Parts: C-alpha cells; sequence; structure tokens
C-alpha cells in the first residue's frame, strides 16, 4: 500500500499520506481530521484487510495524525503510487508539486502561499497551512502532496473541484515527521 | 444535517457520502451544506449514503 491509497476507518475513507518509520516500527501519517477519533484503519471497504491503530492525532489547529502498522504482511511502500520519496522538504512560494488521492488519483499545481489559516468552522480553525491551485475532492484527506521524490504535505480541504478547479489546503509535513520522530523511506 | 452554519469558505475532504435531491452523491456534508447554500436552499437531503 502506498501513499494516496484510500484506507478506511469506522467512519469513512481518506488517503494514505506517507509511510514512514522510526527504527523498526512503521507507521503511515494521514489527515489528523481522519485520525480524530478513528481507532483501527483497514485497506478495504469490507473492513476485512486491518491496516493497524492511531498512534496520534492532531486535529484542529493542525492537521496530522500517525497510524500504527499492525498489519504484517502488508507491502508497506515508501512511494506515492509508482513514485519514489526519498526525502522532506518545506514548500515554497511557486514551487511546483503534485497530489494524489483516493477519490481524484493525481492533480498538480504549483504552492501559491504559506502559511495561511483555514477556518472549517465549528472551532476548527487549522494554522499554518500550504495554500496551492491543486483541487482535491472528499476521500482525498491525508493524501500526499509532493514534488519530485520530496515530500512536502498532507491534504486537509479547500473548494471547488477538479472540474471546475480548485484550491486545496495542505499541512506541512516537515512538522508531522518531528513531532512522531520519524522518518520518510 | 442542518446546514444553518453555512456556507463555509472550506471543506475537509474525507469521504462520507450523502445523496442530494439531484440525484448527485454529496462527498461530505459540509460539501452537502454549501450546494443547499449554493441552490439558494432548493436541493435537499434524499438519503444518507451514496445515490
Amino acid at each position: 500500500i502506498s501513499g494516496g491509497d484510500a484506507i478506511y476507518s469506522s467512519t469513512g475513507r481518506c488517503s494514505l499520506g506517507f509511510n514512514v518509520r522510526s527504527g523498526s516500527t512503521y507507521y503511515f501519517l494521514t489527515a489528523g481530521h481522519c485520525t480524530d477519533g478513528a481507532t483501527t484503519w483497514w485497506a478495504n471497504s469490507a473492513r476485512t484487510t486491518v491496516l493497524g491503530t492511531t498512534s496520534g492525532s492532531s486535529f484542529p489547529n493542525n492537521d496530522y495524525g500517525i497510524v500504527r502498522y499492525t498489519n504484517t504482511t502488508i507491502p508497506k511502500d515508501g512511494t506515492v503510487g509508482g513514485q519514489d520519496i526519498t526525502s522532506a522538504a518545506n514548500a515554497t512560494v511557486g514551487m511546483a508539486v503534485t497530489r494524489r488521492g483516493s477519490t481524484t488519483g493525481t492533480h498538480s499545481g504549483s504552492v501559491t502561499a504559506l502559511n495561511a489559516t483555514v477556518n472549517y468552522g465549528g472551532g476548527d480553525v487549522v494554522y499554518g497551512m500550504i495554500r496551492t491551485n491543486v483541487c482535491a475532492e472528499p476521500g482525498d484527506s491525508g493524501g500526499p502532496l509532493y514534488s519530485g521524490t520530496r515530500a512536502i504535505g498532507l491534504t486537509s480541504g479547500g473548494s471547488g473541484n477538479c472540474s471546475s478547479g480548485g484550491t486545496t489546503f495542505f499541512q506541512p509535513v516537515t512538522e508531522a515527521l518531528s513531532a512522531y520522530g520519524v522518518s520518510v523511506y | 444535517v442542518d446546514c444553518s452554519e453555512y456556507p463555509k469558505p472550506a471543506c475537509t475532504n474525507e469521504y462520507r457520502p450523502l445523496c442530494g435531491s439531484d440525484n448527485k452523491t454529496y462527498g461530505n456534508k459540509c460539501n452537502f451544506c454549501n450546494a443547499v447554500v449554493e441552490s439558494n436552499g432548493t436541493l435537499t437531503l434524499s438519503h444518507f449514503g451514496k445515490c
């Protein structure tokens, strides 16, 4: 399973962001809003293939969570679809980036602004977000934003859609990596 | 679902679909409710889940 692939919780479907690890312990990052109140994750809508259980969840304010793998056999590719990821990097204005998610597949665009505040309502405000012109639609949450072999962010939310064009905000991945002490591979 | 606190300028992208009266499946409540506002309260909920 890789970055961009579907993940199911008890409540709905999100996208796996990146496969990360710490020592010999494998995990995957995804959106905090997806990990919030979820315990177990599965790889299929039937919930037959277990992935693992949530280990951390940071939403609102930030928007990242991490899930610890408990499935021993499922392959944990350090890629995004077939694309290799070798390091993580800070977003910059004008950077060309690509997103992959489980509903829309792969779409490209560029970083338009940094440190943006997105107010999802009811007190769910997230800060420090990367703004881009990439579209995203329901199901795409927590998928990767990358640039070449560099990991950059996790899909959070936005407006518009892929038919008409839209704006998507992403959580900087470096922050998540640092909070959990894990690294891409 | 109450769409009173809408519209919202942004929605998260998790998937928990609802079926609108226009027979379109909306990916999530926030997407749904913004469509309701956009139709000027003409769109209603048919049922939960995909259409």
